């Protein structure tokens, strides 16, 4: 869309790639503001809007928060306090037409500066001086759109460049979009630290042989202590059990009668620590 | 556009029993031959739930409005897929954003936003006499959607659309709930073949899907489909249905898992003395005895304050009143 | 603040009369100087003519000498470029320029063709010649 | 105000390893974002690597991905970016860039090519590579 009918897209009941967008170096300009794209990857939102605009290269710099330009004040306002991410593409080889593409407007001239995150479509012939434009063209009264020459071997300050805004909106409660979480390799018969879908423990995972219902995640038997949980990416059930532990014991015959001790491991079955069962 | 619907006659709300009905799996644990009690959201055993009719016979249009406190029991009991889906939200008039959920006969559509609601949403689907086809035609929910934020539709399909005769053979139990800014759906469906009434016995509803809405719901309404084959106004077959609605209350039940894990049986802890003592003692079978199963007390009311009459009057109107100033 | 609105331009045909209005707001023409700028695309902007001085006196480019004449307006606060004999190499794009004001600065005679010496630049209007149009 | 004074460069043999030093005087080096530009003779400057945040996180573009590096300095107040397979086609003047500082924006992270977004700009070396040299 035109830089001042700026496109506005809702995103959100998804996972939300960010780091797929910061890895990629293609985009000229990626400027965050309150915000960094690993720290995005980790963070969960409610609700991200993506802005879709062409504009100039010279123009890119007053897209920015605390940023006064012409363009900024007349076509897209960005707030200072706001945080987000604005990147920036050049487009000069697909935008760009031999003849020049003109179909990109932009607003030169309004009676007010645009407010934050607000776009206007008004077409009125725009009135300076004292006499009235009637809405016909006239001395001191001219439409406030202006094309873009977009010529292909425009200098790269006039070059046209894509531009896309990605604003974080945490107002709402739930962060429905948030974002992506990888998953660490399986691993049974050993007792390691896990966490299913945010439940912590530790123990040892074991196959199972008990089944669940679809809707049901993990298990829990007399006196709510976890006993199996539901893997989510196999649709498996794993059994869970706490590793060994218990009490080390010495019998000694009296240190005044000999030196020898022997010691008991209660209730731990040693095959993993002239042993007897 | 959506115009009042006239032929609607005015008849006293039907009621009826609910017999152990309205059991739901409050949470996603499995357990396996043991009986937990938990405190939570349920539909009271044995209560009265309101009775709503659609038979041709008037003609049983009934689509009232009804309050959604702290949750709501939906039964349905149908023979050809009247029923459509259902409309949540506080005022309906796209003053506050609102939910919908419809299954208009090709997916599911679950929608949060804001929607100008008017006075007889419904769908409508028109028969025709040269074809053995059935079609939805007329789709009269809302007119128009500027804020809008949550939007899902489910993969297309198709079902029979055609009007059946004989009983009832399907049972749709669903359950509807609002916390902490999540919207759960439990859904549980039955094949049954009674004429009219509330099937026995005892089954689980299973849950459905937790909607991230977030939003506040205090009213709510249903969605029909009619039959078109006159005036708009007048020219409608509701077709033969039922639905049954109940409130859910904060309530103990004792659930006894079976070895597969599923809902076998239930009882209530405020229902009788006897449930109660089962309560208490966690077990369905309970021993000759007697057993201490709560307390009682008289809760008052009217507070009374007394202070002491006659207190000495402090001199305003002399103050104020007075000859020379 | 001061204001520059640029009118006219687009296709015209070979050989072809255009003239391009500058619309000054928020400053007195006369006092401040005049350039008429014109930027090829991938090249800088460079001024085809300008107002040398505050009575009128103007400089033109010899390529467009004769060809180009600015005439500034003051009832109205407005210069005209008016571009004859156009071409297909005259094509680009048109910045009106507010050089320093004569007065101020205390310069009789200023003209320049280098972008940066005049502070203020008009948004411009891109004026084409080709034999189609 | 702030200054900054570029260091290093001159003729070297292709494939030869060069650092410049970019001296930061009156503000901090952490906090500003440090661009790295190169402009070629003819052509719009355009920056080979960036200090996208404050911790020393950085990004280098494609055509000096690996052959240049930049490191910050706090305590001696520069930036030295260091080139190694240097080739003609590298062969420009690189000029120190300094973005708006991190704190004050609220950007942890920053990274942009185009040389209008950052702020302040030094004076810039010529590098050049020849197999002469
Ligand atoms: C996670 O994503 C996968 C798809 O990317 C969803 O199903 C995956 O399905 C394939 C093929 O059916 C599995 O690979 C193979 O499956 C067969 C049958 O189970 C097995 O015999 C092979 O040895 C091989 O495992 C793939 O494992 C499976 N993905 C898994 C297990 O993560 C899967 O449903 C997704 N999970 C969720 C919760 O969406
Ligand atoms: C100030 O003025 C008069 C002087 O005689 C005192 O007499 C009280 O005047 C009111 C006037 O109607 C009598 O009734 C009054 O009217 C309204 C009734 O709604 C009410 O707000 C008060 O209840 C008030 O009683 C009243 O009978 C009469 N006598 C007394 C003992 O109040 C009066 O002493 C003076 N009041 C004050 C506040 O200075
Ligand atoms: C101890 O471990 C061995 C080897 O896995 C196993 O055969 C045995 O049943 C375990 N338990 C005992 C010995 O009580």
């Amino acid at each position: 869309a035109s830089v001042y009918a700026w496109n506005r897209k809702r995103i959100s009941n998804c996972v939300a790639d960010y780091s797929v967008l910061y890895n990629s170096a293609s985009f000229s300009t990626f400027k965050c503001y309150g915000v960094s794209p690993t720290k995005l990857n980790d963070l969960c939102f409610t609700n991200v809007y993506a802005d879709s605009f062409v504009i100039r290269g010279d123009e890119v710099r007053q897209i920015a928060p605390g940023q006064t330009g012409k363009i900024a004040d007349y076509n897209y306002k960005l707030p200072d306090d706001f945080t987000g991410c604005v990147i920036a593409w050049n487009s000069n080889n697909l935008d760009s037409k031999v003849g020049g593409n003109y179909n990109y407007l932009y607003r030169l001239f309004r009676k007010s500066n645009l407010k934050p995150f607000e776009r206007d479509i008004s077409t009125e012939i725009y009135q300076a001086g004292s006499t009235p434009c009637n809405g016909v063209e006239g001395f001191n009264c001219y439409f406030p759109l202006q094309s873009y020459g977009f010529q292909p071997t425009n200098g790269v300050g006039y070059q046209p460049y894509r531009v896309v805004v990605l604003s974080f909106e945490l107002l709402h409660a739930p962060a429905t979009v948030c974002g992506p979480k990888k998953s660490t390799n399986l691993v049974k018969n050993k007792c390691v630290n896990f966490n299913f879908n945010g439940l912590t423990g530790t123990g040892v995972l074991t196959e199972s042989n008990k089944k669940f219902l679809p809707f049901q995640q993990f298990g829990r038997d007399i006196a709510d202590t976890t006993d199996a949980v539901r893997d989510p990416q196999t649709l498996e059930i794993l059994d869970i059990t706490p590793c060994s532990f218990g009490g080390v014991s010495v019998i000694t015959p009296g240190t005044n009668t000999s030196n020898q001790v022997a010691v008991l491991y209660q209730d731990v079955n040693c095959t993993e620590v002239n042993v007897f069962q | 556009q959506c115009v009042n619907l006239t032929t609607r006659t005015q008849l006293p709300p039907a009621y009826t029993n609910s017999f152990t009905r309205g059991v739901y799996y409050p949470d996603k644990v499995f357990r396996s031959s043991v009986l937990h009690s938990t405190q939570d959201l349920f539909l009271p055993f044995f209560s009265n739930v309101t009775w709503f009719h659609a038979i041709h016979v008037t003609k049983r249009f009934d689509n009232p409005v009804l309050p959604f406190n702290d949750g709501v029991y939906f039964a349905s009991t149908e023979k050809s897929n009247i029923i459509r889906g259902w409309i949540f939200g506080t005022t309906l008039d796209s003053k506050t954003q609102s939910l919908l959920i419809v299954n208009n006969a090709t997916n599911v559509v679950i929608k949060v936003c804001e929607f100008q609601f008017c006075n007889d949403p419904f769908l409508g689907v028109y028969y025709h006499k040269n074809n053995k086809s059935w079609m939805e035609s007329e789709f009269r929910v809302y007119s128009s959607a500027n804020n809008c934020t949550f939007e899902y539709v489910s993969q297309p399909f198709l079902m029979d659309l055609e009007g059946k005769q004989g009983n009832f053979k399907n049972l749709r139990e669903f359950v509807f709930k609002n916390i902490d800014g999540y919207f759960k759906i439990y859904s549980k469906h039955t094949p049954i073949n009674l004429v009219r009434d509330l099937p026995q016995g005892f089954s689980a509803l299973e849950p459905l899907v937790d909607l991230p809405i977030g939003i506040n719901i205090t009213r709510f309404q249903t969605l029909l489909a009619l039959h078109r084959s006159g005036d708009s106004s007048s020219g409608w077959t509701a077709g033969a249905a039922a639905y049954y609605v109940g409130y859910l209350q904060p309530r103990t039940f004792l659930l006894k898992y079976n070895e597969n894990g599923t809902i076998t049986d239930a009882v209530d802890c405020a229902l009788d003395p006897l449930s109660e003592t089962k309560c208490t003692l966690k077990s369905f079978t309970v021993e000759k005895g007697i057993y201490q199963t709560s307390n009682f007390r008289v809760q008052p009311t009217e507070s009374i304050v007394r202070f002491p009459n006659i207190t000495n009057l402090c001199p305003f109107g002399e103050v104020f009143n007075a000859t020379r100033f | 603040q001061v204001q520059l609105v640029e009118s006219g331009g687009g296709l015209v045909q070979p050989g072809g009369s255009l003239r391009l209005s500058c619309a000054a707001s928020g400053f007195t023409l006369d006092d401040y100087a005049i350039g008429w700028f014109r930027q090829a695309p991938g090249k800088e902007r460079e001024g085809v003519s300008f107002i040398t001085s505050s009575d009128g006196s103007t400089y033109y480019v010899d390529s467009v000498k004769g060809r180009f004449t600015i005439s500034r307006d003051n009832a109205k606060n407005t210069v005209y470029l008016q571009m004859n004999s156009l071409t297909p190499e005259d094509t680009a794009i048109y910045y009106c320029a507010v050089g320093p004001s004569f007065s101020y600065t205390g310069s009789t005679y200023y003209r320049s063709e280098l972008p940066w010496d005049y502070d203020y630049w008009g948004q411009g209007t891109q004026v084409t010649v080709s034999s189609g149009g």
